[PDB]
């Protein structure tokens, strides 16, 4: 649900769309994440590992 | 983009500039 | 809307697309 569950009822949203929201939140246009979705997911996965 | 969908994106200018 | 006011909203395109 992203951050919505903290403010009220949890509203579901696809995770990549939530990541696009958050990329907007730091001043990067969402097309950047949609174009680097796989690279970003791999970077996150390796960071967790 | 993964998840992109085929649809029309309307243009306000096109019908107008024809006039 | 409560408080709305009657006025003109100019359009930059209209004089131009005439040309
Ligand atoms: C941006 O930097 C990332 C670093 O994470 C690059 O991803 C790596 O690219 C090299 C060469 O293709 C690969 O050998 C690595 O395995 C990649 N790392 C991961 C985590 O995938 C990415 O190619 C760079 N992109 C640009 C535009 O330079
Ligand atoms: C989201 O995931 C679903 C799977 O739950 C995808 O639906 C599948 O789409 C493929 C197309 O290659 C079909 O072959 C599968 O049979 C579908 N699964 C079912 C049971 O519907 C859906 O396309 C995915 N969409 C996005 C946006 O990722
Ligand atoms: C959106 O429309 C394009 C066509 O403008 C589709 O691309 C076609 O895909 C079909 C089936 O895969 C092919 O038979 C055509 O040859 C393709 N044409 C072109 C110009 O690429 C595309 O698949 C459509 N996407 C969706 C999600 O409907
Ligand atoms: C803001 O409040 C004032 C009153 O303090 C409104 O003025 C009155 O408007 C009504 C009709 O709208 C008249 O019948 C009264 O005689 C007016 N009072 C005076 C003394 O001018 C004003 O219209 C309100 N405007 C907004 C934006 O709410
Ligand atoms: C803004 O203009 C409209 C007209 O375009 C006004 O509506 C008129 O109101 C007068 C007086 O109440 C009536 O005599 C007319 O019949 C109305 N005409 C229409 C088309 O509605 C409206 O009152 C104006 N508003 C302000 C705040 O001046």
């Amino acid at each position: 649900s992203g951050w919505t569950f903290g403010a009220g009822a949890a509203l579901q949203i696809p995770f990549a769309m939530q990541m696009a929201y958050r990329f907007n939140g730091i001043g990067v246009t969402q097309n950047v994440l949609y174009e680097n979705q796989k690279l970003i997911a791999n970077q996150f996965n390796s960071a967790i590992g | 983009v993964i998840g992109i969908v085929n649809n029309t994106v309307y243009d306000p200018l096109q019908p107008e500039l024809d006039s």
